[PDB]
DNA sequence: AGATTTTCAGATGAAACGTAGGAAATTTACACT
DNA sequence: TGTAAATTTCCTACGTTTCATCTGAAAATCTAG
């Protein structure tokens, strides 16, 4: 009942429970970078909501404070870039780095990718620089993404790189070069029930108001999440629902939690579609009234026409679909029928009925 | 327990390669011209897996690189690890100091840029292509002819091809064989005795005091000697053996540990394989499990049963008759074509792997 | 017995299938000079 | 002139299903003295 903690933890929390070792080992490797000119690269692996992102922001964020105070750090530049948020593309990523490191005048298109690395050297020419790459599992999955990192990690301009991926098997996606010249991987083990109950008890302490939360209920949520799951972002945001709701009196009982849960699983789908590139939505409706992909594409080319907008190639369409399946919105079938003319791509809309409601709602609110 | 297991990873490269004395001779002799800057003869190496092929070559080239010190380039490229005609030609065009964009070019125009890199390169160069099997398997033979025609259609580079089966020499219809079998070495599988030498010379760098009984090594060797004289088996079997006697926190190794290793190794070989199996192939296998010394018929039968209990349309018996054989190659099932007068012509089918490892992983996917 | 004729139960071959998907070509948006 | 990424244009080879042809020794039938 004092929201400041629940959307900007990095401002409240001056420490990260159960990640102390991670945090220390880093500030060590960095002090050895500044005082020893010794490069280092690490790969933060872990499931979602295990503090990967949070930790990093904190290292970065505290070091911003450190060079202010210290002075021997005065001369160190930092860049924090989110390979997913930008494009996922090498070009997109390299541009951003060269943005902060150099100064910030930088092209996004037209330039030869090498002249980004050339640009970065010039902006840190002796002067030490640190790199953070959240969700580098995007960059890697794209052509030449590891072939970029390799030329980063193992180039001249003394630069230390931190890579936080969300996909764990992200090594099998990485070329020998890269993996070989890579530093140690640091794995964020998901939290257990006890760990969660403490974390929550911290958030409860700061954001909420004494009395409204007992001890069993904190125990309750941690029990829920923790058990094959891990994930702290849910755990925290889960409290928030049962919090919202329990503004009644209020005491917060097992109810408030249960609802908060359905409230969360189904509410997800809503914005999960709200924020869905324009044609994707049109494509998505195509599917709800025909699972046949070639057939859907026709009622797609229809809605485009009706909204004076160029319909995309069926190839690009089948992709947007394939891609919608990577999203967990639809499910592709592929039925093969030998002499009976087989090979048809199909797509199932998970709920069909829920999604439609959300699609309608979204189109409608975006007119008033 | 150890003091460097790294001396046991299929990376490390030793001072000497015992018993590959003739193979080394024959190569560095048939590569000699490089010293006066003169294109050598193309070599074609075949032998089973773990017979030294990759080892010898990577080592002979590191020796000539120093003996000659002479201008001389070699690029070792693993067709397996590359898995794409683009990537192969993209490194080949990187090793010659040439820059290619990640996208924008296309095979055809890629060979074009490559013929330029050669006629502009003043250093005789040897190209190593390991496990060509892989990259001729699920790609085209083409790369060969087009690489043959390449030094040929402008006057030079030299090649070394390393594959695994005799059957591969058959795929070389064009001058591809005529111009590669110029020199053709064979890497016979190792002897158990040979395999003991190889293990001992690498063990004394790896372990600790008398942490490792002689007796362990002789059987570690004779185990792998029984499964196609494989040198990489003999090494894993040993390393793991050590790692196992490590988690069992004691500072020695026991024969009991090696048999232990062997199984453990299967588990993971198969678990990996089984995980990357077509939903439908996982399916045929599953039935064979619930049946446990049966006939293709009974298999398709219990196959339809699970498609039914699962709501997932079946597949032709025709696809299942081969999906079986396919699991034979992977070494999960064993199926033989028996001939029994009035009991017909079936595949006697049975499990090669353990039953548990086959299901725990099986479930790991669904 | 020995010499046949079936008879079983599946192997092995081959064709027909029509788009899903991979690779080239074009377009988009820029940049530098 | 250029480059990197997004989309369009081309074209077949992919995983099967269907149709058609083989297989090979067991057993059940016949053979004739
Ligand atoms: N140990 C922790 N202490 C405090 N808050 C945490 C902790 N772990 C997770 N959180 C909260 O949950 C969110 C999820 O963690 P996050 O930084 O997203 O890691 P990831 O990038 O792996 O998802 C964080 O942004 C933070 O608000
Ligand atoms: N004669 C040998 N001496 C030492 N090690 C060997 C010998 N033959 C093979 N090996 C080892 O086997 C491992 C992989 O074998 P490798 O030669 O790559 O087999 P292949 O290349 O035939 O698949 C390497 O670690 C290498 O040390
Ligand atoms: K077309
Ligand atoms: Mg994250
Ligand atoms: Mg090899």
């Amino acid at each position: 009942k004092n929201p400041k903690v629940f959307i900007d933890p990095l401002s409240v929390f001056k420490e990260i429970p159960f990640r102390e070792d991670i945090l220390r080992d880093a500030a060590i490797a960095i002090r050895y970078f500044v005082k020893n000119e010794v490069k280092f690269s690490n790969l933060f692996l872990g499931l979602t909501g295990t503090g990967k992102t949070f930790v990093s922001k904190y290292i970065f964020n505290e070091i911003e404070e450190v060079k202010k105070e210290d002075e021997e750090y005065k001369d160190v530049k930092q860049a924090y870039v989110n390979c997913r948020e930008v494009g996922g593309t090498p070009q997109a990523v390299l541009s951003s780095l060269a943005g902060k490191l150099t100064g910030f005048s930088v092209p996004k298109h037209g330039i030869n990718l090498g002249e980004y690395i050339d640009k970065i050297k010039n902006g840190t020419r002796n002067i030490r620089a640190i790199i953070y790459l959240d969700e580098v599992d995007t960059l890697v999955k794209r052509r030449g993404g590891d072939i970029v990192l390799y030329q980063l990690l193992r180039s001249d301009a003394n630069i230390s790189v931190i890579m936080i991926s969300n996909d764990i098997n992200v090594r099998d996606y990485m070329e020998p070069r890269v993996l070989s010249s890579l530093g140690p991987s640091v794995i964020f083990k998901p939290y257990d029930a006890e760990q969660l109950k403490f974390i929550l008890s911290k958030y409860a302490e700061y954001g909420l108001i004494k009395g409204t939360y007992d001890d069993e209920i904190l125990s309750y949520i941690a029990a829920i999440s923790a058990k094959e799951h891990g994930d702290a972002r849910k755990a925290v945001n889960l409290l928030f629902r049962a919090a919202q709701l329990a503004s009644g009196g209020g005491i917060i009982r097992k109810e408030h939690v249960d609802k908060a849960i359905v409230d969360y699983e189904q509410e997800r789908l809503i914005e999960a579609v709200k924020a869905l590139p324009f044609h994707y939505k049109l494509a998505l409706r195509s599917l709800i009234e025909s699972e046949d992909v070639m057939s859907a594409h026709k009622m797609y080319t229809d809605l485009c026409n009706k909204f004076k907008q160029k319909p995309l190639s069926y190839r690009r369409f089948s992709d947007i679909i394939s891609e919608l399946d990577m999203f967990g919105i639809v499910k592709i079938r592929i039925i093969n029928r030998g002499r009976a003319g087989g090979v048809k791509k199909y797509a199932l809309v998970e709920d069909k009925e829920k999604v439609l409601r959300a699609l309608n709602e979204t189109f409608e609110d975006s007119i008033s | 327990i150890f003091i460097n297991r790294e001396y046991l990873l299929p990376d490390y490269i030793p001072d000497e390669l015992p018993h590959r004395e003739d193979q080394i001779r024959k190569i560095a002799s048939i590569l000699a011209p490089l010293y006066r800057e003169e294109k050598p003869n193309n070599i074609f190496i075949y032998g089973l897996t773990g017979t030294g092929k990759t080892a010898v070559v990577k080592f002979v080239l590191s020796k000539l690189h120093k003996k000659f010190l002479g201008k001389f380039k070699h690029v070792y490229i693993n067709t397996r690890q590359i898995d794409t005609p683009y990537r192969v030609l993209a490194d080949l065009l990187e090793s010659l100091d040439v820059k290619v964009p990640f996208t924008g070019l296309s095979i055809a125009e890629l060979y074009r840029r490559l013929v330029k890199a050669v006629r502009d390169y003043g250093s005789q160069v040897v190209i190593v292509l390991d496990e060509i099997d892989a990259f001729v398997k699920k790609y085209n033979d083409d790369i060969l002819y087009k690489l043959s025609r390449i030094n040929s259609e402008v006057n030079k580079i030299s090649f070394i091809g390393i594959t695994n089966d005799v059957k591969f020499v058959d795929l070389l219809d064009p001058r591809v064989k005529s111009s590669l079998s110029e020199e053709e070495i064979i890497f016979p599988p190792y002897n158990a005795e040979e395999l003991e030498d190889i293990l001992t010379k690498r063990a004394q760098m790896a372990f600790k005091p008398g942490v490792l009984p002689d007796n362990v090594i002789k059987l570690c060797a004779a185990l792998a000697a029984r499964e196609h004289g494989d040198a990489r088996r003999a090494l894993d079997l040993l390393r793991v053996s050590g790692e196992i006697a490590e988690r069992m926190k004691d500072t020695k190794v026991k024969e009991e540990y090696v048999y232990m290793a062997k199984e453990e190794i299967e588990r993971d070989r198969v678990r990996d394989i089984i995980l990357t199996l077509p939903f439908h192939s996982k399916l045929v296998l599953m039935a064979v499990v619930s049946i446990s010394v049966s006939t293709t018929g009974a298999v398709y039968e219990t196959y339809l049963n699970i498609c039914k209990k699962l709501g997932v349309e079946a597949v032709t018996q025709r696809r299942v008759s081969d999906i079986i054989n396919e699991l034979d190659m992977v070494g999960i099932l064993t199926a033989k074509v028996v001939n029994r007068g009035r009991y017909g012509k079936t595949k006697e089918i049975g499990l090669a792997v353990d039953k548990n490892i086959i299901v725990r992983s099986l479930i790991e996917s669904d």
